[PDB]
Parts: C-alpha cells; structure tokens; sequence
RNA sequence: ACCUCGGAGCAGAACCCAACCUCCGAGCAGUACAUGCUAAGACUUCACCAGUCAAAGCGAACCUCAAUUGAUCCA
RNA sequence: CCGAGCCUGGUGAUAGCUGGUUGUCCAAGAUAGAAUCUUAGUUCAACUUUAAAUUUGCCCACAGAACCCUAAAUCCCCUU
RNA sequence: GAAAUUGAAACCUGGCGCAAUAGAUAUAGUACCGCAAGGGAAAGAUGAAAAAUUAUAACCAAGCAUAAUAUAGCAAGGACUAACCCCUAUACCUUCUGCAUAAUGAAUUAACUAGAAAUAACUUUGCAAGGAGAGCCAAAGCUAAGACCCCCGAAACCAGACGA
C-alpha cells in the first residue's frame, strides 16, 4: 500500500519485518519525489540510484484489541474472537536525490 | 426393550425370538422362511423348495434382535448330535 | 445446593463494561445489553467494509473535484495516467491535490497531453511517430 | 513385554517383514508399555524368528 | 469498540527517531515465588533467558521480588511512567521470551 | 482502472499480480545489504517453480507417447514384412 | 399507484425487466472470447490412439502412493521424555 | 536403566506430579453453551 | 427438459478466416492450454462443478496448464462456458534446471524462462 | 367414491417416478401327476416381508395364461 | 366454577401435541422411497457423521442397448 | 418369572450432604384460607463487652435524586476537532417452505430451574490360551475404567374419607 511521506514523520505498518528496535533501513520503491519547484515522478517507479531514502524503526505495538462477532438471527448461531495484530513504526528520517539525471 | 427390570434390575429377553431364530457364535442369525405352511397346493415347486430353505438375515436386523437378547444366549455351545457345530466357527473371511 | 457460580457478578460486568456509553435501560440492565452487544459487535465487523466502500469512494470525489478545477474529469484521467505508467492510487493521489496544486496540476497536464496523444493515435493507429509520453517501457 | 531398546527390535522385525509385503512396515510403538502394534497376521512368522534367535 | 474506546493521533515520546534511539521501556520488575507450579515458565525463565536479556539491553533495568506468589506477575514502567501489567499465568518460556521482547520494543 | 489497457501490452490487468511493483525487495539495510526475501515472494516462486516443472512433465509425456506411437507402427510395418516373407 | 400483482419476480405477472446496452456489452463479451476458445481448443495436437498408454505409469504410481499413505494409519509413538516431562512442574530453586 | 537414570535426576513423585496415559479418561461432554445446549442431540 | 448438451463437432472446424484472425497457424499446433476461470461455479449443474474441481479450477484468476489432446478436450469443452483458454508459446526454449526458479507469466500466454527485473 | 394385484399412456430412448390423472382387467380356468429330490450363479416392484430364473447331479421319459391372491400366533 | 361434588391417596397419571432447555472455540453436514387404524409420528431404505481395512471411484472411446409406434438425452465404457 | 443347589464376617458416634428462595413443611403444622375432609406459609444476622449505640465501613442489583428536554427514526456502528448533525444498519428466542413481521413468549433486577443408563462397540491399562478375588467369557480373548440416553402442562379414571 501507499503513502505520502516525508523527512522527520512517523508511519505504522500492520504487520511485523523482522528488524530489531532501532535499525535503520533504505527503502527502494518510491512513485514519486517532489521539491517547492519541481517533481519527480517515475515509470512506475524512480532509479535505485537517483535517491535515497532512509528509516529507522523506532516501536512495535500488538494492535488494540478489535473484536469480531458474527451473528445470525432466530438460529442460535453466534461467536466471539479478539485479535491483536502486530504493528510497527517507522520513521523517515531523511530523504535525498543524487545529481544523477 | 425392558432393559432394567424390577426383581434385579437387569435385560431381559423375550422368548419371541427365541422360537424364530437360532445364532451361530460369529454373530449371524438364520430363520425359517415364511409361508412355508400354508397353501403348498398352488405354489409352484420353485418356490416350496425357496420356502423350506434357510435365510440368513440381514446386518441391522441382526443387530436389532443383539441389541434385545442377552449375553446368557451369546455364550458358545457345545451340543452334541448338532448340525450347526460347522457353521459356529467361519472360515476363509477377509474384510 | 452443591455447586453454583460465584462469579456471576464478573461474567456480566465486563458485557456491561462495554455497553457503559449505551443510552437509556441497556446500559443499566444485562439482557437489554446482551441484544445490543452482540449486534454492535456484528455492525463493527461488517463496517469495514464499508469503510473501505466509503473512503475509497470520497477519494473519487475529492479527485473528481481538483481534475473539475483544472479542466478535467476522474475517469479520462487515471485512463492517462495508467497510460502514461503512473500507479498512484487514490490516496496520495487524492492527497497531492490537497497540499501541492501545483504538483496536480502537472499530473493534470500530463494527463491532458495524453488525451491529444490518443487522439491523434485515434486518427491514425500507426503510420506516424508515437507519442513522446505515450512510449511505454518493457520489463523482462 | 519388549525390555530395553524397542527401537532395535522394531527395527530387526521390519527388515525381516519387509521382503514378504514388498513394502517397509509402519507399525507402531510404545517403549513405556514396552510393546509392538503390526498390522496382519505374523504371529507364527514371529514365534520362529524369536526362537532361532533364542528369546 | 472504537466509539466505547478512547483514541489518540499518532506520536512518538520525544521523537526517538531522528536522534539516537534509547529503548523506550526503563524498568521490568517480576513477581516470582520458590513454590507454585505456575512460576516454571517464569522461574526457567529467570534462569536461562533474563540473563542474556540484561547482557543483549544494558539499558534497561531489572527488579525480581522471588516473594510467596500464587499467580507470578510481571510489570513493566516505561520513560512516561505508564504502568503496564499483565499475567504470566502458566505460559511457556518461549511465549514469556516473547512477551518480554515485544514489551522491551513497544514504547 | 487500466486493466484492457495493461494487458494490450502484455502487463497484468491488476498491477499487484506481477511486475517491478510488487516483485522487487520492499526494503533493505541502510548500509546497503540486501533484505531476505518476503513471505510473498518465496510463496510466488515456489508456485511458478512447481509450475514450471508441471510444465516440463506436460511436455514431455507427450513427447513420449508421440514417438511411442511411431515406435509401435515401425513395428507394425516391421512384422508386415514379416508377414510376407512367411 | 403502480403496484403488480403478488412478488415482483413471479407468477403470471411481474415487473417487466429490461435491458441495457452495459449488460449487452458485458455477455457478448464473455462469448466473443469464447469463440476464441472455441478456435484454440480445436486443432489438437495428438490423436486419440497417439495418447492412449502415454500417461498409464504416473496414474498408476500416483495411485499407488496414495495407497501406501492409506495404509499409513496408526497411532503416535510414545516416549518416557514426553511422560515424564510433566514431572517437572514441581521443579523448585532450593 | 536409560529408565531410572532419568528419575534420580528429575523430581519427586507426588499428586501433584501425577497424570494418567493421555488417550484414556476423555472428557465428559455436558449440553450446555452454544454448541449442544440449544437441542442437545 | 434440461440435461448434458451435446455439440456437434463441426463447430470446432476453425475456417481460413478464424486462422488468419487468431493467428494460429493449424500445422505446428501448440501443446498446452492456459486456463483460467472467470464464471462462478454457483448456479451450474453437479456435473460442471465437480469438473472444474477435477481440472483443479475452483480459484479464479488461477492461470493452469492442461494438455491439448482429445480426452482432455471433452472435459473443459463441457464447461468450457466457464473459463478463459489460450495457448502456450515461448521463444527461450523449455526451462533449464538453471532457471526453475526465475520464471515468470505474462499477459499474452509467454512464459519467460529468464526473469532479471529491469528495463532494456 | 376409493383402499390389494396386473397391463397401456402420462414416463417417446438403461432403471424408477406420483395426481380423487386417462383406459382395459384380475380374486380364475385347462392339461399332466418325476406339477419328484437336490444344486452352481444372479435378479428383485427402490428397506424388510415377500416374489423370481436356473446350469449340473441323483432318479426319470425318449406346464400354458399376465394379475389369477394373504404373514404370525392359534385350531 | 356439577354432563356429575369436594379432599387426600394411587400421581412426578399419561399426552405422536405445544412451551421452554444454561460456558468458550473448530471441522463435516439439508438427498430417491416402501409399509403402517398411517400422513402432526415411528421402523427400514437413502443421505449425513466418527474410527478404520482394502482398492479402485469419478469424468468416460470406438462398439453395444425392440418390434410395435419422429426429441433433448440416458445406461455401460478402456484411455485421459 | 422361579426353584432345586451354592453361599457372605461388626463394635455406633461418621459424611469430597446443605447453610435462611438451600436443608425436614417448620421460628410451626403457627399465622392464614376452607362449615368440613384438608391445604399451608413468610422471616433472623452488630460487637469480647449495648451496666459500651459506640460508630466513614466506605464502595456493589433493579429503582430514583444528585444531573429533564433539542429536527431523524431497533437506539448502534464507521468515525470525527466536536455528543448530535454525515454513510451504513428490517431487535432477541421459539416456530416455519419462508418472519422486523401486524405469529408466539418476554416490564426489569437478584436467586432457583431442566440429558440419570445398559448390553454391543471404541480408547487406554493389566495378564494371556488362557483371563476374572468361586459363579462368568473364550478358535486372542478376558478383567477393570472411560464417555452414551431432560424438565414443565391437561380434560380424565379408580379407592377411601369429608359435606344437605
Ligand atoms: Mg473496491
Ligand atoms: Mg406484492
Ligand atoms: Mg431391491
Ligand atoms: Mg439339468
Ligand atoms: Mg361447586
Ligand atoms: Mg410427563
Ligand atoms: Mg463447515
Ligand atoms: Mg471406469
Ligand atoms: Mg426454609
Ligand atoms: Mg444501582
Ligand atoms: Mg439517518
Ligand atoms: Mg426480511
Ligand atoms: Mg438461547
Ligand atoms: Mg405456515
Ligand atoms: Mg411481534
Ligand atoms: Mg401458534
Ligand atoms: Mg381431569
Ligand atoms: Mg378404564
Ligand atoms: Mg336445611
């Protein structure tokens, strides 16, 4: 899935990555990348080479408890369960574009 | 079918079957076909001789009529000048 | 009395812990509560799904207004965009238009200057040179 | 009643029941009883092998 | 319920992400007893796991109580001092190294 | 949105279904190591694996039952003549 | 006003539906690619008495495995580890 | 035996260390809840 | 009223217009059949279910190979009203053991047996 | 008005198929007296009860019709 | 509160009929009909379920399945 | 539904029985109802000391006050900065081919209220052409354990009492 991001902003993810708490991590697919005066969009994508972006992983959550009930009427057909998905929190810390054109 | 009496509290089989049936120790039961005595007089040959022949029975009847008598008649019997000695036992039966 | 449930008290409090915010005798009472918990419960499954129906449908409006703004409609434009190799899905691409007009309105004129690329590509198939923009990049 | 390693007589008894199936056996085990569960009668197939080994 | 439930916009404790990152959990102090048959879990815990737990977080701090328990707890204190408890009733050691990982990486 | 249009060229109609949008590494080490590869993607090579062999045992079933046949009418024009020279 | 006899669905009178070109568009088009299946599928590639006891061995080998995991049915095995494991549930610090 | 060497070093026998071969003693199944309770069979 | 269809076999007769059409040339025939279901099973006869089931067909959206030989034929011709068919062709050869795992679809029916993930 | 059984259409083409649906019938008769005894293998009025066909052997010569009917106890 | 009183006891009468039948979680799963003082029910069949033994099951290819009085199909069937 | 036949071993002071809607109906056959036979209840709770009414024991069912009302709709869900305002949503159980149904039951709270078991099988032991602490079963069976089978309700029939 998508998302708009930028330098020093958080994001969550529902699911795990396997990445200790604290470790960094260069992201390589981004659509698009856009300055006050310019933008530069891909075909889908944008070159490896071109930029580089950087997150740490700073927290990981088991997801607030979201119930589920599925119910049917005058059948006696009902139930219960509560999930705790695993989520985890990146942050970008910076972006930067090489002078490669 | 009385399956707890009052004297002693235990099954009790009724003679009924007894007088119809006879068991053989493998679990099977045979019985007299019937019709075998009543108007002989137009029934062809073919079928007098189908009637005076034995019939085994069915598995669900069989267990019907278990599930009635008690262990006292499921027990082995050893008699002697008995035609049925051979056919207690089976032979030769896989699956 | 041999054996009876003592904790009764527990079993029904944590239901009406949930059904605390509920108005009139449902929050007070326990089987007013047990037709309405459950069947909250089940709306909160189900709503999913029609949170993803609406969200996803409000960004068809939001987009359907900027490209109106600028001179275009929704569907000509991801048809552009698609052509033109751009998977930007509803989200940021209702999202651009809200904080860089500026960056929409290029994604506009790209998405415009495909829709002349098509056409002239409409008047003749080939037997000419294809659209600058309209040139497609090969994977293998 | 098997004492001691179950898993070497299980092993011997599945070689010696090999050959006469044409498959390996996948008879059970039980080393806390101490006892052998095969499928199919071998019983007197058995009661020779474990004489002439002297059992 | 998210209406029965508070909520909260996303956000970190003082940005943790752009500075050097510090393990967000301070303290864990367990509640374990020498009788019990629940405290196997945490007990075979103490021994194995806790110690490579303090070698592999220096950071963080350890508290064992080893008092008369009929349940064992566990307790966890982070930066903002929200108290979070929860129940190693009879749970396995490697369900316990997990929890104690997850508690050690949330904030 | 797209879906004739993406498989005019060849592309899948659904852009998740194949392609550099899904298939390359969603993340790597910051000091440039590469990242094991997603549940995912070894789930999608294992299917395109055990396909690819299906295919390879398709194909040369056929092979085999093709030039079993011809094999079977050598012989059959084989004891013909044998027939004639009795 | 405008009501219909009984459901709207059944019987000697219902509501009477009509078509759209969406609809027209949508099935000539799932039997237009139908007539390129029919064209596909024609044209074989091997004659019936060509693939006759080509593929008799893998049914028969296939068929055999699931014979010997058929045959494979019985109990787990049992251990003194796994028994005497529960033992441990009173190990206590001295 | 590879039988008592494991013993001497395990702990005491008691009830509360007591368990009987899994397989034999099933669990009673009572009609009450949603599954039976509603017929009971 | 309502049982199996039989069709006659004259239908399947492609002309010199369906070849110059779908380009398939009759000599040199292909071999495999991509399939594919589009039609639920929903609302079919027992007998149209439980062969998409027998092909192995009850995932839509599922790309599986089936040979191109008349036994074969008579089974998704049946329910051939529930699913997509296109023929295999690759320019690359068969897969070698080197490149089992480095495949990869298409759109068009190829099967590539090289895959590096980047443009020209 | 009907309650059991047989034949024809509905049910056209392996089998089965109901309606207080449409028609025709039966509750016998005739000829032998090996119309005697036994026995392989199968069908079966959608269960069972029943109903059916029968090689061969002993012993002998040198059955037709379609339904044409009735269990157990008891006498 | 007499188509035959009221009280106790037999009596927890019986009722093919209605009413209702308590904790959590998972899998499989509506199916021809025959007989019945029988059609609001029951026994058997069939279907469904559990734990197993064995191997074929299903789709089905040419051939094959009525004179009487021109249908879609059906039965069987090695291969696959 | 037998019998002939066979033949058992203790001191009583204990309870894996209950704790006021339980346990005898019982604080008592008392109140009360019925001319009569007869039917038939409900409840109490301090503290060592009440010749200490001391004394937060304070917090908990339903019901209310403290603290009424705000366009619109199964009373909520998704949510949202924001309760409402937006989009979504035809109560529960029984019954039925099929119910929001305008079919049944339910004002609510606390307590009580409804699947008991045998052969025959199956799982786990034990021993084994023997098994079982007479008796019983047996062509690998036998012995032991396991799990398996609800409540409420009629018009009535009979016997003996009590009443003009
Ligand atoms: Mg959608
Ligand atoms: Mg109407
Ligand atoms: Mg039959
Ligand atoms: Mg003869
Ligand atoms: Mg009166
Ligand atoms: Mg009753
Ligand atoms: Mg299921
Ligand atoms: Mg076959
Ligand atoms: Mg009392
Ligand atoms: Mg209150
Ligand atoms: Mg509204
Ligand atoms: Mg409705
Ligand atoms: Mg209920
Ligand atoms: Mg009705
Ligand atoms: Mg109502
Ligand atoms: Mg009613
Ligand atoms: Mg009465
Ligand atoms: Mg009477
Ligand atoms: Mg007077």
């Amino acid at each position: 899935r998508q998302w708009k991001v930028t330098s020093e902003d958080l994001i969550l993810i529902g699911n795990e990555l396997d990445l200790a708490c604290g470790e960094r991590i260069r992201l390589e697919k981004v659509l698009l990348v856009g300055a006050d005066n310019f933008t530069l969009l891909g075909k889908p994508l944008l070159g490896k080479d071109l930029v580089r972006v950087e997150a740490t992983v700073i927290e990981k959550t088991e997801s607030w408890p979201r119930i589920i009930m599925r119910f049917r009427k005058r059948k006696n057909f009902k139930k219960k369960r509560i999930v705790t998905t695993p989520q985890t929190v990146l942050r970008i810390n910076s972006i930067e574009i090489a002078p490669c054109l | 079918l009385t399956y707890f009496s009052a004297r002693k509290g235990k099954r009790k089989t009724v003679k009924a079957v007894i007088d119809r049936f006879l068991r053989l120790h493998c679990g099977l039961w045979v019985r007299r076909k019937a019709g075998y005595k009543k108007k002989l007089w137009k029934k062809t040959p073919a079928r007098k001789k189908r009637l005076r022949e034995f019939v085994f029975c069915n598995k669900t009847q069989s267990k019907l009529l278990d599930k009635m008598t008690t262990s006292f008649w499921k027990r082995r019997n050893w008699y002697v000048d008995d035609p049925y000695q051979k056919y207690h036992d089976r032979t030769n039966l896989k699956v | 009395l041999r054996n009876r449930v003592t904790d009764r008290y527990f079993r029904i409090q944590e239901v009406l812990k949930h059904a605390r915010h509920f108005r009139g005798r449902k929050n007070r009472c326990y089987r007013l509560a047990v037709r309405t918990v459950i069947r909250a419960f089940v709306k909160c499954t189900k709503a999913r799904y029609l949170k993803k129906k609406n969200m996803r449908t409000l960004w068809i409006n939001r987009i359907t207004a900027a490209s109106q703004e600028h001179g275009l409609k929704y569907p000509a434009l991801i048809g552009n965009l698609v052509k033109c190799q751009v998977e930007l899905n509803r989200k940021v691409l209702a999202d651009l238009a809200i904080y860089e007009p500026k960056t929409f309105k290029s994604l506009a004129a790209l998405a415009s200057r495909r829709r002349h690329e098509g056409f002239a590509a409409a008047l003749g198939d080939g037997k000419e040179p294809e659209g600058i923009f309209s040139r497609v990049v090969q994977y293998h | 009643k098997v004492e001691g390693d179950i898993w070497a007589l299980q092993k011997d008894v599945e070689d010696f029941l090999s050959p006469l199936l044409g498959k390996t056996p996948v008879t059970q085990v039980n080393e806390v009883t101490g006892t052998l569960r095969i499928k199919g009668y071998f019983d007197q197939e058995l009661k020779a092998w474990l004489l002439e080994k002297g059992f | 319920t998210a209406r029965g439930t508070p909520s909260r916009f996303l956000a970190s404790v003082l940005h943790n992400g752009l500075g050097r990152y510090v393990q967000q959990l301070q303290r864990l102090s367990f509640s374990v007893s020498r009788d019990g048959a629940s405290s196997r879990g945490a007990r075979e815990f103490v021994e194995r796991e806790v110690i490579d737990f303090a070698r592999r977080n220096p950071g963080v701090v350890i508290y064992v109580n080893s008092r008369p328990c009929c349940v064992p707890r566990v307790v966890a204190e982070y930066l903002n001092g929200a108290v979070r408890e929860e129940s190693i009733h009879c749970k396995s050691v490697e369900e316990i190294s997990t929890l104690v990982q997850k508690l050690a990486d949330q904030s | 949105a797209g879906g004739q249009w993406r498989l005019q060229q060849g592309l899948a109609a659904n852009p998740s279904g194949y392609g550099p949008l899904t298939e390359l590494p969603d993340w790597s080490y910051a000091d440039g190591r590469p990242a094991p590869p997603m549940k995912g993607q070894l789930r999608r090579k294992a299917e395109r694996e055990t396909f690819a062999r299906r295919v390879v045992l398709l194909s040369q079933e056929m092979d085999a039952g093709l030039q079993a046949w011809q094999l079977r009418q050598q012989k059959l024009q084989e004891e013909q003549r044998k027939q004639e020279n009795a | 006003r405008g009501r219909i006899p009984g459901r709207q669905w059944i019987g000697k009178h219902r509501r009477p539906r009509f078509v759209s070109l969406r609809a027209k568009q949508n099935m000539i088009r799932r039997l237009e690619i139908e007539a390129e299946n029919h064209y596909w599928l024609s044209m074989p590639y091997m004659t019936r008495e060509q693939e006759r006891g080509h593929a008799a061995v893998r049914r028969r080998e296939a068929f055999e495995a699931i014979k010997a995991a058929a045959t494979s049915k019985f109990p787990p095995h049992r251990f003194i580890a796994d028994q005497l494991d529960h033992l441990n549930v009173t190990k206590k610090w001295s | 035996a590879r039988a008592l060497d494991l013993l001497r070093g395990l702990p005491r026998v008691s009830l509360a260390n007591l368990k009987p071969n899994p397989g034999s003693k099933k669990p009673e199944r009572r009609p009450r809840g949603r599954r039976r309770g509603r017929k009971c069979g | 009223k309502f049982t199996r269809s039989r069709i006659p076999e004259k239908v399947f007769q492609a002309s010199p217009e369906d070849h110059e059409k779908y380009g398939g040339d009759p000599q040199n025939p292909h071999k495999l059949h991509i399939v594919t279901r589009i039609k639920s099973t929903r609302r079919r006869p027992y007998w149209e279910k439980d062969i998409i089931k027998m092909l192995g067909l009850e995932k839509a959206h599922t790309p599986q190979v089936h040979k191109n030989i008349p036994s074969v034929n008579a089974k998704l011709k049946v329910v051939k009203h529930l699913i997509r068919i296109k023929p295999l062709k690759l320019p690359q050869g068969l897969p070698a053991e080197e490149n089992m795992s480095n495949t990869c679809l298409k759109s068009t029916g190829e099967l590539v047996v090289q895959w590096h993930l980047k443009p020209v």
